[PDB]
RNA sequence: GCCUGGCGGCCGUAGCGCGGUGGUCCCACCUGACCCCAUGCCGAACUCAGAAGUGAAACGCCGUAGCGCCGAUGGUAGUGUGGGGUCUCCCCAUGCGAGAGUAGGGAACUGCCAGGCA
RNA sequence: UGGUUCUCCCCGAAAGCUAUUUAGGUAGCGCCUCGUGAAUUCAUCUCCGGGGGUAGAGCACUGUUUCGGCAAGGGGGUCA
RNA sequence: CGUGAAGAGGGAAACAACCCAGACCGCCAGCUAAGGUCCCAAAGUCAUGGUUAAGUGGGAAACGAUGUGGAAGGCCAGA
RNA sequence: CUCCUCCUAAAGAGUAACGGAGGAGCACGAAGGUUGGCUAAUCCUGGUCGGACAUCAGGAGGUUAGUGCAAUGGCAUAAG
RNA sequence: UCGCUCAACGGAUAAAAGGUACUCCGGGGAUAACAGGCUGAUACCGCCCAAGAGUUCAUAUCGACGGCGGUGUUUGGCACC
């Protein structure tokens, strides 16, 4: 009666924190958010973190529900 | 509850204030009384600010709290912020609609040079 | 009534405590208070026939240790999960 | 024989029996059945012991069974491959770690309630000794 | 620096892949194999990651 | 230097309860809505006029640990590497080391205008 | 399917993935070899920056589970 | 992940996969690893302390049994 | 037998079995864009019919709701 | 831009079901039947507990509910020869 999965979406993180992106670099694919758009940094549609700048990745806690951001510093 | 409701409707036109790095020129409107600030794109402390509540707004004024008295505000904290060299700012609506006192007070920093 | 001879802890840690039960000993505690926490250590089979009573759980105790008594009360005890051994003791200050 | 009324999954993983117990002090009564080896206790079993730990005190004194057989154990049919599935639900255990108090009970004497918990013994899988509470 | 000497006292068959590069970082290439390498704390860790099987002197 | 207001930093040691408390300075209800405006009905809300009233509600500030929340120390769990004992599953050496729970902390702390004695 | 014939030296696999009228075949990749290029590229360890939700634990959530107190509501003889 | 495959050698009696260890060639040289040291069969009939009496060692469970460290109990006014 | 979601899956990715559970082969010219608002489920009480539940009003509650369609990640600045 | 349940969904053709105990060939212990092995769910044998039955009386005999083993004697599992 079972049997089915589907194919595996490689999700999660792509470029750590620390790490320098070029502009455009994919930083985190996601379904949700679970990471939030800080800045230089666009969300996309299916919710696919990006890095809008240049510059080195930078996650942290922020906000008053203590949502995880992701931000771009260059 | 009219200031919980109020903030929700800022806190989503405050973004894209903070994410674009915008200067905002902020209105705070009050039953009698009009304020208005410039803050700097970072979110820490103001640039210049005018309100009625000074007194040289005061009995310049048939009445505080009137949209001619918004329009006393809108050439007060625009041709003060020209003085420092602020145009190009962003005006933030703070949960008001943009209709009456805060129409007046966006209007008359527009015609004294307030680049939106 | 109850007076317990006392050591303090030279190693503390997982290795040095399971060490210590191994001869026949066990480790403690004794926070609370101005003082810092001490990391002590009794033996075991003469505290255990000792915590028998229902009054060590009760009463102030007194543990000596280096040349100092201190006015304690039992507080958690960690006994062995099955078999009828001590494990630790908090003390606290009173 | 104790099971769940209803469950949200039919079949569980097997699983593993790794550590040590949680619940591991007499709670509500005075004299406790602890285990100290380590196994699965069919409802089977924790039935039988709790009739022959209830028919040693006489229908006297309250009796708590701190466990409950909340896993379903399957078992595949003779004459058949391996393969085609995961086999059909048979009974239920509980997995008992040492230190896990098995039975509790009061209101009986304790030397009834030694004796009770060593007829109770007898049905379990497990090496088991008898606890009282303490106070801490 | 102090140069402490470090010798290799089991073989390297049976091991781990990243112990097999602990001891090319070393440069022990044998059982037996004294070597003479310097004294920071990066070379502490090196020892520490197989020290089953070296003996530092 | 307390008081209020905007904007923030921060995100429960900051929240909530409970108690006390503040007036034209500010803020709040409040007066009225005829028009700008607007309610699938209501000037409730939004909005516009203007201050007669009141600080009741709200909102600050001050109390109180009742509740959250924070929380060591030690021990336990787990575990990397190495070596051991054997149904399962553990133990030794060494490195890392919780969660829970105790002691205790805790009634937040902080960058612009205005007000009143300084 | 079976056989494949002289000698030394150097290196040295795989039995995976993905497709397949495919599953004992084959193909691309992975791993092997030889060659030519190139960067303190690579590995190890130390320090730093990271993201986790596994082990453990826990029971607020989702379910499940005892026992106690349930301010219930009312089965239940029951009254009319 | 390691070994075999594609790795011989020593040990586990014998025993691809376990333990030790990676064979270029020669030597009638030495030190070791795992394993061992009474004889087969190389090396301790080693030294000191303890244990066991079953040939346990040298196959096994629930369970049974006066096999052989800390306390507890009712007495030289008698247990 | 292709596709999606979860678990297996060992806290990056990936990962098998005739392993454990579910779904898809669309819908939508608004259910898309934007701009301006708004904030639920359940419960208590009040009670024209009206009952556990229609509607209205308050209190509690704080998303236990909702997300065109599974499940998971999300969602109050709402993605409702 | 349209036409594909080419759904066996990387899609052999536009178009395709069976029988063979009359059979054949090329291979396979890569894979079944027999027997061997491994394993013992099952089977068989023993034991523990004792509720009970046995007029009283658990253990003369039997032994519910449950527990733990052995054997390699069946039915299997596996697919090592």
């Amino acid at each position: 009666r079972n049997g089915r999965d589907s194919e595996a979406k490689r999700l999660g993180v792509k470029r750590f924190g620390g790490e320098s992106v070029l502009a455009g670099s994919i930083i985190v694919r996601q379904r949700g958010t679970k990471f939030h758009a800080g800045a230089n940094v666009g969300c996309g549609r299916d919710h696919t973190l990006f890095a809008k700048a240049d510059g080195k990745v930078k996650f942290e806690v922020k906000g008053p529900k203590n949502r995880k951001f992701i931000s771009i510093e260059a | 509850d009219k200031k919980s409701a109020r903030i929700r409707r800022a806190t989503r036109a405050r973004r894209k204030l903070q994410e674009l790095g915008a200067t905002r020129l902020v209105v705070h409107r009050t039953p009698r009384h009009i304020y208005a600030q410039v803050i700097a794109p970072n979110g820490s402390e103001v640039l210049v600010a005018a309100s009625t509540v000074e007194k040289a707004i005061a009995e310049q004024l048939k009445y505080t709290g009137n949209k001619d008295a918004a329009a006393a505000v809108g050439k007060a904290v625009a041709e003060r912020a020209l003085e420092k060299g602020i145009k190009d700012v962003s005006f933030d609506r703070s949960g008001f609609q943009y209709h009456g006192r805060v129409q007046a007070l966006a209007d008359a920093a527009r015609e004294a040079g307030l680049q939106f | 009534m109850f007076t317990i001879n006392a050591e303090v802890r030279k190693e503390q840690g997982k290795g040095a405590s399971r060490r210590l039960r191994a001869a026949n000993k066990f480790p403690a505690i004794i926070y609370g208070g101005k003082e810092a926490p001490l990391a002590i250590e009794l033996d075991h089979d003469k505290v255990m026939n000792m915590q028998a009573k229902a009054e060590f759980y009760s009463e102030v105790l007194t543990i000596v240790v280096d040349g100092k008594e201190i006015k304690v009360k039992a507080q958690d005890v960690q006994r062995h999960p099955y078999k009828p051994k001590l494990q630790h003791i908090d003390f606290v200050r009173a | 024989m104790l099971q769940p009324k209803r469950t949200k999954f039919r079949k569980m993983h097997k699983g593993r029996n790794r550590g040590l117990a949680q619940g591991t002090d007499v709670s509500f009564g005075s004299f406790g059945l602890k285990a100290v080896g380590r196994g699965r206790l069919t409802a089977r079993q924790i039935e039988a012991a709790r009739r022959a730990m209830t028919r040693a005190v006489k229908r006297q004194g309250k009796i708590w069974i701190r466990v409950f057989p909340d896993k379903p154990i399957t078992e595949k049919p003779l004459a058949v491959r391996m393969g085609k599935g995961k086999g059909n639900v048979e009974y239920w255990v509980a997995l008992i770690q040492p230190g896990k108090v098995l039975y509790e009970m009061d209101g009986v004497p304790e030397e009834l309630a030694r004796e009770a918990f060593k007829l109770a013994a007898a049905k379990l899988p497990i090496k088991t000794t008898f606890v009282t509470k303490t106070v801490m | 620096a102090k140069t402490i000497k470090i010798t290799q006292t089991r073989s390297a068959i049976g091991r781990l892949p990243k112990h097999k590069a602990t001891l090319l970082g070393l440069g022990l290439r044998r059982i037996g194999h004294t070597v003479e390498r310097e004294d920071t704390p990066a070379i502490r860790g090196m020892i520490n990651a197989v020290s089953f099987m070296v003996k530092v002197e």
